[PDB]
């Protein structure tokens, strides 16, 4: 019933974010959301007095055909107080990243029966703008605790150990992980099993209920050791022409930043030459030990890779054609913690846009379970292409940070 | 006494540490003095302002200034200070309408509520800080202090407090009118719907009632102002719009802050006159601010400019917005990184225009600077009619797909189709995906000295084709290109080339069309004129030979 004491970081201030255009039905689908939580007390009508801005939108999350209220609040999350006071934090699971299958739930409805600090409500102001700036926009605040904000989940963590005990203490074996509005499910088990263990934790909440949530029956499906990091691989073959030996060459003296006794020396000596490329080249014995040496090196790991919860997680990805995307994850270049491909990206065969925004949801999604954390991406895309656009495709209830690569790598290749 | 109901007040506070102003009250003539006495006392007999007692120690300087040739003097409040120690307010004026935004309407009413500005009251608890003092002739009386009883001109919170309590009386009327808009624009109103003028005029009236319970009245003789209304810089008639005259100042001389007027004035039009240039215009802004020097025109600025006039000879006007009709956009290259569009619904009624010009870049290619113009309509689009146009573009539909599907980045433009008209952005060459049979294979490599700018590019072929050239005055990155352009310039028309030249790879991956090094340009011509190029990429001294056998001939 009483609220919790939130403050802001020392000497910042509250967010003062442009709110950036919207469609005439996404403007549509936010007034007939708003008028609603307007009318159940979860948002309140605010007067200039207020100068606080967060962006705000609307999506369709996966499978759904109901439109959904998304707050950008990543500059709200940046500039609120740390929640340290009682717990050190949730010491990340590393066993969830373990498990055969991991079932992502929103349990974001939860929050909205929670009220909010009152002193806190100013700085979760958002505006539902109008078409050509023809009406003032509609300016509301927050009297529950927002969807997306850091502080929902971190204030809800007591109610939430309450409505988890029961089952925690029936199913051990069970992990269970909370990163903003989303509810990480992770067994050993067979599907049909699993899919009942969900089903029967959806009655639990349904039951905490009454004490119709919208978005709260959807289940996502994950296998998280049916994950892989990728090896680097040599080409096989009975015939090496010039060009082949070059690249070959190419990907071996790249490899050998990443790792310790990489030798080129003997079939760079293959190439001396002023040979046509198409021109098949006998291997001498030096060049098919020291290739042979080179393979036997990459089966390896990596000599000291180790994860680092002070540093951020960077996120690299490449375009490699037909649908098909590579990426990378490193706190320091050429020590990848996780790489990773992606070729069935939905239903987008001709938008690399919707691609490229897909890869980043999963690779996203990917780094919650193992790290409990989003990571920075270097997007292939110039920015004003992406920030028109990506918002069209976005399904998930958190935003990563990115940035944009301008100039075309040559390693695209090194992982095709 | 009809009771009106009051206006809710607007809770203020200061910046977060930051107190009131205390500025000295300037000395004035005894003219003055009476002048703002006569004033400070009708504005108490209204209830706008009221006299304080010694104990509030908080100084807003008074001003009287004189109108023009009325022997008659206006109360200026010098309220700077205050403003910097106000708090923040949000601020919904920012963008403004774009008349080609407008949904025509049979009838259209503009109603100012001039008076009912300080109709509405200032926060209690922020009147105190609002003090100014009138000083008593001779200084011999202590002078008559005031404060304000409502939002002051010239205060930070006026415009914004103003907004968020004519929005709030308006909503009611609006939501049981639906068949009417208002735009609340600032201190004005208007008033639109498509009615008959008799179900028109009745529900003004209404509206001048809804106002009253509010106690505020609107112009009995109706605003002398009638269409066209002259808004924002634009002219609104019943069935169309234009930008007011743009008349360009002839001159024998050319000054700085006289293309600060003439970049402004010509951007301006270029929402609706087609095809304002402004390139050759802007180039000369570049760095120097003295805001007096006469630059000289240049040749291509002369002719840029008669094609301005040409332009501006004739008035041009834009049509109102029509949901139930399909939404265009169309886009010209006119050549120097310039684009032109027009938004239309049906074939030569626009319903804007405007320009697109490339980014600062070193290399750049056509296809790339569509991409972005389709961007920055898209956007622009979003803002004004809260959709995304349909495209018509001068590019081929098998141009784009190979673009999209080969660029190394992703790319994306909304539906749109090819529009044949001159020039067509097309694709100036395409680099081979594996080496080439039966092609020559040119091993390149060019190197320079640091101290001495000296340098050699060149190439040793598969069929004992050789070139070293020497060179001055160059750089690695030089020679490196060079020797690229040298087997270019002495290949057949299908040709390999190796490279370890990390920086060359860069700029081709990027497939430029068009730089800003006359090297990368020859490249580019020489990329042309070719049937095929492979462009193959070695490590450097790792003595891949031609790599080698040339990289010991150019350092040599
Ligand atoms: N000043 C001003 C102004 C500024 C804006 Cl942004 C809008 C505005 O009124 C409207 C409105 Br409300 C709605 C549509 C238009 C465009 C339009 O239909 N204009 C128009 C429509 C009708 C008449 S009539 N027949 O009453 O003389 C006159 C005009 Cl200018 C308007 F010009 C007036």
């Amino acid at each position: 019933i009483e609220t919790v004491p939130v403050k802001l970081k020392p000497g910042m201030d509250g967010p003062k974010v442009k709110q950036w255009p919207l469609t005439e039905e996404k403007i549509k689908a936010l007034v007939e959301i708003c008028t609603e939580m307007e009318k159940e007390g979860k948002i309140s009508k605010i007067g200039p007095e207020n100068p606080y801005n967060t962006p705000v939108f609307a999506i369709k999350k996966k499978d759904s055909t109901k439109w959904r209220k998304l707050v950008d609040f990543r500059e709200l999350n940046k500039r609120t107080q740390d929640f340290w006071e009682v717990q050190l934090g949730i010491p990340h699971p590393a066993g969830l990243k373990k498990k055969k299958s991991v079932t992502v739930l929103d349990v974001g409805d939860a929050y909205f029966s929670v009220p909010l600090d009152e002193d806190f409500r100013k700085y979760t102001a958002f505006t539902i703008p109008s078409i050509n700036n023809e009406t003032p926009g509609i300016r509301y605040q927050y009297n529950v605790l927002p969807q997306g904000w850091k502080g929902s989940p971190a204030i809800f963590q007591s109610s939430m150990t309450k409505i988890l005990e029961p089952f925690k203490k029936q199913n051990p074996d069970i992990v269970i992980y909370q990163y903003m509005d989303d509810l990480y499910v992770g067994s050993d088990l067979e599907i049909g099993q699993h899919r009942t263990k969900i089903e029967e934790l959806r009655q639990h909440l349904l039951r905490w209920g009454l004490t119709e949530p919208p978005f709260l029956w959807m289940g996502y499906e994950l296998h998280p050791d049916k994950w892989t990091v990728q090896p680097i691989v040599l080409p096989e073959k009975d015939s090496w022409t010039v060009n082949d030996i070059q690249k070959l060459v190419g990907k071996l003296n790249w490899a050998s930043q990443i790792y310790p006794g990489i030798k080129v020396r003997q079939l760079s000596k293959l190439l001396r030459g002023t040979k046509a490329l198409t021109e098949v080249i006998p291997l001498t014995e030096e060049a098919e030990l020291e290739l042979a040496e080179n393979r036997e090196i990459l089966k390896e790991p990596v000599h000291g890779v180790y994860y680092d919860p002070s540093k951020d997680l960077i996120a690299e990805i490449q375009k490699q054609g037909q649908g098909q995307w590579t990426y990378q994850i490193y706190q320091e270049p050429f020590k990848n913690l996780k790489t990773g491909k992606y070729a069935r990206m939905r239903g987008a065969h001709t938008n690399d846009v919707k691609q490229l925004t897909e890869a980043v949801q999963k690779i996203t999604t990917e780094s919650i379970v193992i790290w409990g954390k989003t990571p920075k991406f270097k997007l292939p895309i110039q920015k004003e292409t992406w920030e028109t656009w990506w918002t069209e495709y976005w399904q998930a209830t958190w935003i990563p940070e990115w940035e944009f690569v301008n100039t075309p790598p040559l390693v695209k290749l090194w992982y095709q | 006494m009809v009771p009106i109901s009051p206006i809710e007040t607007v809770p203020v506070k200061l910046k977060p540490g930051m107190d009131g102003p205390k500025v000295k009250q300037w000395p004035l003539t005894e003219e003055k003095i009476k002048a703002l006495v006569e004033i400070c006392t009708e504005m108490e007999k209204e209830g706008k302002i009221s006299k304080i007692g010694p104990e509030n120690p908080y100084n807003t300087p008074v001003f009287a200034i004189k109108k023009k040739d009325s022997t008659k003097w206006r109360k200026l409040v010098d309220f700077r200070e205050l403003n910097k120690r106000t708090q923040d307010f949000w601020e919904v004026q920012l963008g403004i309408p774009h008349p080609a935004g407008l949904k025509k309407k049979k009838s259209v009413t503009v109603l100012d509520v001039g008076d009912a500005y300080f109709s509405v009251p200032l926060d209690e608890d922020f009147r105190k800080y609002t003090a100014f003092t009138i000083p008593s002739i001779n200084n011999e009386t202590p002078g008559i202090r005031y404060q304000y009883n409502v939002l002051p001109q010239g205060w930070k919170g006026s415009p914004a407090i103003f907004q968020s309590s004519m929005t709030k009386i308006l909503e009611p009327f609006a939501a049981q009118n639906p068949d009417i808009v208002i735009y609340q624009y600032m201190d004005d109103l208007y008033v639109g719907s498509d009615l008959e003028i008799g179900q028109h005029r009745t529900k003004i009236e209404e509206l001048r009632q809804h106002l009253l319970r509010w106690g505020l009245t609107t112009p009995d003789k109706k605003h002398q102002k009638e269409p066209p209304f002259l808004w924002m810089g634009y002219e609104l008639h019943p069935d169309k719009w234009t930008v007011q005259p743009i008349v360009l100042p002839e001159k024998d001389s050319w000054t700085v802050n006289d293309i600060q007027k003439l970049v402004g004035k010509l951007n301006w039009a270029s929402q609706i006159y087609p095809g304002i240039k402004v390139r050759q215009l802007s180039k000369l802004l570049r760095g120097t601010k003295a805001l007096t020097e006469v630059i000289p025109l240049t040749e291509e600025a002369e002719l840029e400019l008669a094609e301005n006039r040409e332009i501006l000879k004739e008035p041009v006007h834009g049509v109102y917005y029509d949901p139930s009709k399909d939404l265009i956009a169309e886009i010209q290259k006119q050549g120097q990184g310039q684009w032109t569009y027009q938004i239309y619904q049906e074939p030569f009624k626009n319903l804007k225009t405007g320009k697109y010009a490339r980014m600062r870049g070193a290399h750049t290619n056509d296809v790339k600077q569509l991409t972005e113009a389709v961007q920055k309509i898209t956007t622009e689009s979003i803002v004004i009619w809260g959709k995304t146009p349909k495209f018509k573009l001068p590019i081929q539909k098998e141009t784009w797909e190979t673009w999209w599907t080969e660029y190394w980045q992703a790319t994306w433009i909304p539906e749109w189709e090819f529009v044949n008209t001159p020039p067509l952005v097309k694709l100036w060459y395409q680099l081979e995906k594996e080496p080439i049979v039966g092609a020559e294979t040119f091993y390149v490599d060019g190197a320079a000295n640091r101290e001495t700018k000296l340098g050699k590019a060149g190439y040793v072929t598969n069929k004992g084709r050789q070139k070293v050239v020497p060179l001055t005055n160059t750089t690695n990155q030089k020679t490196e290109l060079q020797a690229i352009y040298l087997a270019l310039q002495d290949s057949g028309l299908e040709v390999n080339i190796v490279t370890d030249s990390q920086y060359a790879l860069g700029i081709i991956q990027a497939q430029p069309d068009k730089s800003e090094s006359e090297l990368v340009n020859q490249i580019i011509e020489q990329l042309i004129k070719k049937e095929k190029v492979y462009l193959a990429w070695v490590p450097a001294h790792k003595g891949i030979g031609g790599n080698e056998q040339v990289d010991k001939l150019v350092s040599a």
